[PDB]
């Protein structure tokens, strides 16, 4: 009856079926503090998807069956109810609430049962989204006199929108806080994991393959939580192994490639920065030595807790940023351009960092979250710096100092992984790390045989004629080229003199 | 049999009970190719309601009767499928069971009956279910494994509504885009009609008449 | 300085129907 | 019971019954790897309706019985779940199968349909592999968190055009002997060609599935009163999407006979189109990106009518999209055009009114021109690079008494990015009306007009000097094919209605204006 909806976990902890939890028995301390209760025994597990909540209810059934419970907790069985499986099949009126009282009436008749409702958050706008009878006002005169012990778990953001803003049911429920471990915190969950993963996949796990699944996965992955994508990398680890036994670092640096994308795995590359940094940008080579420099010490020695990873101002420029990122993280899209020169006015300057709530641009303006830390390091180019308004950099007197900037919807954005870089008061230049100079023939024309390969390297794969003259690459170097201003974008030239003659040849 | 739970259209087409489709013969041909595939061998025809999606397989009864017919369906009885009539009567319990595989044993009995089931999503969801199987899911395992070819039509939207719902009906049945006609190909079809209204109306129709009517309409 | 509109959706109503028995 | 559940897609892959599956061998190694997993098994396999998400399990059941499999999956069967072959009583026998037989490794197609039975297999005790779509993923499926701890995406995409050949190269022997024709390597090459240009409903590794089926089904077909090649599948999509054979089957500058005038820039961008038909340039960037600077109303915005109909067959199926609406992200998420692109795999976008936008979009704006790749809500890459770019844009004292070429172009880079027009493949400035291209768009309006009067049994023609006043009324320099249309209206056709009304002219005979000044 209450197997139809969840298995046993209680069960399932003698028979040896749950993954052990190592640490967070602070958490599950907690929780048996909540169940021991009298009239509001129910505790939500707060956290955010993949910190381990169901994991903390799998190690209090392993408590139970342990003994390690208080007698109010003793001879328990937790059944993970779903009630998103009580929705599913229910087309009828009345249907939905049948089988949620065959829950509650074997609730009622066994007496020993703890449900672990997942998705708690779900449990308002189960039947009418409280405009009528949904599951939450089934439950509510039960949670409120601990006739029902009921583990909730959901993320804290759903904990506020649905749990929170039904008064009547957050009193019921007692949020006890599951935080994301430590690294070090999951290195020491997966050592008992080990086993588990040993047995299954036919593999063994050396020490640092744990260490470079949870240092890894915090450092590329931000979409997902510690305590789930570090059992993730060792999980595709073992599917490469699959494919095939001694799992290495490079075997999750491997499966992560598979993952985010970046092939790049930092003392070896941070030395030799300088050549891969030089197969975009040819000419100028003082300026990619002089951001290789400071980008040596930050990345590489000593650094303060609170700044961004090297501040620059660029006074081509713009072309070795994108290579800059290319090198940051593997990426040659993490570069955002701001166009400073879009901002003149101070109203303005709430169109580019975030509205005040009520008015316009509550979105377009405060989408840096989505931006900037949703990528794990960013380089940020605020181009034309010097025509915005004085209060629009004022702003940006927070993210020189800390790293922090404080969106209008209210969010903590942190700039202290992104290369800050303007380009164009004594007070704003210093918090700048550095000053960059870039000086304005033989350069230009280095710059045509570096852009004219990567065109006539694709033309002559689908067949088509390579006439190509180192004179006519001076005439390349003259148009698309100005020293009152900047070598007239070439790739503009380029479009010119031969793509536009690469339909007569056809003709 | 057959004729009490549907109504033979190939006959209605010999008894000239038919109304003829002048043009049309591309997607008459079309019903023809996709019964003849193996995978998708079922077709549906998909179209606004008047474009004349039932006209086609009318069409195609007039087509196997006139001889204008390949000799894979030459004789090949085409039978409109009454679900009025499939489930009328059936007071007593599984006799919508037992008619629905007395009119699909009849096919295999036979063997020169193409079905056409007329509005092909109310085949799906609704016939029997309560205590019994419904109408679609007697249909189904025929129309997967392969025991029996539909010849469908559902209106455009309702094909995305009920058909395609689940997978399994996707990978069997094959839209048969029935568009609308041009304004020059509905002046073919109604000087086509022509003979049908001026003889019921015992009325003259003009050809302005005809050019005035898919114009202006 | 700007409105929200709560846009309020409607629903299905998850319905009760009569069936038909046979004996 | 056992079979009653589906059929067994394992006895049915050594035994033959089941097809090749050549070509998305990697999304085979990827399920199976997903499969072999502990804490995160039975792979969701996710593709849009036809790519091959059967074919991909159908063809890892292959997989099994060939040894291309790990110890895990080997001798492990594969059974699929029909639920239209007492039904809640079976369905928990499904969930028997684990101690019943334990090789049991199950495919739901749709599964999506299982949530809002449900087979919950006590958390995670029956193998299972998915089948669903991708926002029927992102909105059944990853809706539920439960479901969600278990089974792992697997992204299987639409076939590339030639990876879809080497599909029906496989594929041929089946419909070669169903059909009992041969078909030639002519129809296959020219299938996924000629169906991911002509069709978008569905994906290509059907589409071109469908017509092969089909044209071979036309010749068993039109032998009853042997070989398929390009013209007897372009003949099967001419009886589809009834657009003619011979289309199926350069540029000709011909969009001038269609057009009023601006010759120069009629052959000015016939030169790129002729050269993104062979593709010379990179793919990754867009196919035509073009300004259309300089005089409204010289025909500029038609010059885009007749470039869709020499690159449709259809005369307008052009999408019309507008700009200026926004602050806000909230009418910025229009950006109406995701999906009507989607259901055109070819489109002639025009983007008017660009000068007035947002100043955040001009971020994003970029990502149409430079990448050509917009992914929307449905986790769909939206292309933009197989699709032309149109950008119509419209820009005292005793001094008086006309190139303004470069100089429109100054100011191009002044009012736009100054990298906006590195990805421009020509810029073109149109010319004001001369006194010879004017009257002849007074011939193109009029022709309505006599076109409206041959219905009531008339034809009038007009001299050339009366269409002389009308051109010259209907023209001022910064407009020409706007206020034109009116001026025939207000002098030509209000005269004309009262002159068949109260029939001065009446019924048949041809009237001629003869205007004095
Ligand atoms: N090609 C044709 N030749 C002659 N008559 C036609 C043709 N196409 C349609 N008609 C006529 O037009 C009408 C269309 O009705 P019909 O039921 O065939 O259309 P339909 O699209 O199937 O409609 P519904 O969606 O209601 O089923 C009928 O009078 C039909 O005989
Ligand atoms: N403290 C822990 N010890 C061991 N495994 C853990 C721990 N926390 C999470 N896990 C792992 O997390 C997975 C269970 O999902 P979980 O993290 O509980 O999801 P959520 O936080 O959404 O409830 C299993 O792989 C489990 O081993
Ligand atoms: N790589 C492939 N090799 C062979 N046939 C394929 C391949 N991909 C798809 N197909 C075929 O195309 C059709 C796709 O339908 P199906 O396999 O059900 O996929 P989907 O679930 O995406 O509709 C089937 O006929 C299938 O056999």
């Amino acid at each position: 009856v209450l197997d139809q909806f969840g298995r046993n976990l209680t069960a399932a902890a003698m028979e040896g079926k749950l993954d052990p939890v190592i640490g967070r028995e602070k958490e599950i301390e907690r929780v048996m503090q909540v169940l021991s209760r009298r009239t509001k025994n129910n505790p939500v597990l707060i956290g955010e998807p993949g910190v381990g909540k169901t994991a903390v209810v799998e190690g209090l059934a392993q408590a139970i069956v342990h003994g390690e419970v208080p007698e109010t907790l003793k001879d328990k069985q937790l059944y993970t109810l779903d009630l998103g499986s009580l929705v599913a099949g229910s087309r009828y009126r009345g249907d939905f609430e049948e089988r949620l009282k065959k829950v509650l009436k074997e609730i009622n008749t066994r007496g020993d049962i703890i449900l672990f409702i997942d998705a708690l958050h779900t449990l308002v706008g189960a039947g009418a989204a409280e405009g009528a009878i949904d599951a939450a006002s089934i439950l509510k005169p039960k949670l409120a006199r601990g006739e029902l012990q009921t583990i909730g778990a959901t993320t804290l953001d759903e904990y506020r929108k649905y749990i929170e803003k039904d008064a009547a049911l957050e009193r019921r429920f007692q949020p006890v806080q599951v935080g994301e471990p430590t690294v070090e915190h999951t290195i020491e969950i997966l050592k008992g994991l080990r086993d588990r993963y040993e047995a299954h996949h036919r593999v063994s796990i050396t020490d640092a393959a744990m260490v470079a699944a949870a240092t890894l996965a915090d450092r590329y992955i931000n979409d997902r939580f510690l305590p789930d994508k570090a059992i993730d990398l060792i999980d595709e680890a073992g599917a490469r192994m699959r494919i095939r036994a001694e799992v290495d670092d490079e075997q999750i640096a491997e499966v992560l490639g598979n993952w985010t994308g970046i092939p790049v795995f930092e003392t070896t590359r941070l030395l030799r920065m300088e050549e891969e940094l030089h197969k975009r940008i040819i000419g100028q080579e003082d300026a990619v030595k002089a951001v290789s420099k400071a980008i040596r010490r930050t990345r590489a020695g000593l650094k303060d807790p609170k700044r961004p990873s090297g501040s620059f101002i660029f006074a081509g420029k713009t072309e070795l940023s994108k290579a800059l990122a290319n090198f940051l993280f593997g990426d040659d899209d993490a570069l955002i351009q701001i166009d400073m020169g879009e901002f003149h006015d101070r109203f303005t300057a709430s169109r580019l960092f975030g509205a005040p709530p009520g008015y316009v641009g509550y979105e377009e303006g405060g989408q840096l979250t989505e931006k900037v830390r949703r990528k794990p390091f960013s380089v940020v180019l605020f181009d034309a710096i010097e025509k915005a308004h004085q209060e629009i950099y004022n702003s940006l007197l927070q993210v020189l100092e800390d790293g922090r900037l404080t969106d209008g919807q209210g969010r903590t954005v942190d700039f202290k992984n992104t290369v800050l870089i303007f380009t164009s008061r004594p007070e704003f230049l210093n918090r700048i790390d550095d000053i960059i100079v870039f000086h304005q023939r033989e350069e230009i024309i280095r710059m045509v045989d570096l852009m004219i390969s990567r065109v006539a390297g694709q033309l002559k794969s689908k067949d088509m004629a390579l006439v190509l003259t180192d004179a006519a690459k001076a005439l390349l170097a003259k148009r698309g080229f100005d020293p009152v201003l900047g070598a007239r974008p070439l790739r503009r030239t380029i479009q010119r003199e031969i793509e536009d003659q690469l339909s007569e040849k056809i003709l | 049999v057959l004729d009490q739970f549907g109504r033979n259209l190939t006959a209605a087409a010999m008894e000239g009970k038919l109304d003829p489709v002048i043009g049309r013969e591309k997607e008459i041909e079309r019903v023809m190719q996709v019964l003849s595939r193996r995978t998708k061998n079922n077709p549906v025809l998909i179209g606004e309601p008047g474009v004349g999606k039932t006209a086609v397989v009318e069409g195609l009864a007039q087509a196997i009767v006139h001889g204008e017919v390949p000799e894979t369906l030459k004789d090949k009885q085409l039978y409109t499928l009454d679900l009025g009539s499939l489930v009328a009567g059936s007071r007593y319990r599984g006799d919508f069971e037992e008619r629905l595989k007395k009119v699909l044993k009849e096919i295999n009995t036979r063997g020169d009956i193409i079905l056409f089931i007329d509005a092909l999503h109310t085949l799906v969801g609704a016939g029997a279910a309560e205590g019994a199987i419904d109408a679609a899911s007697i249909l189904k395992p025929k129309l997967a494994r392969g025991e029996l070819q539909t010849i469908g039509a559902t209106t455009l939207d309702e094909y995305r509504k009920y058909i395609e719902k689940d997978a399994a009906l996707e990978r069997r049945f094959q839209p048969v885009q029935v568009g609308e006609p041009t304004v020059e190909h509905t002046i073919e079809i109604l000087k086509g009609l022509r003979d049908r209204y001026e003889a019921h109306h015992r009325v003259s129709i003009t050809d302005a008449a005809m050019v005035a009517a898919a114009t202006l309409a | 300085k700007v409105l929200i509109l709560a846009c309020l959706v409607a629903l299905a109503l998850a319905r009760e129907l009569e069936e038909l028995n046979v004996p």
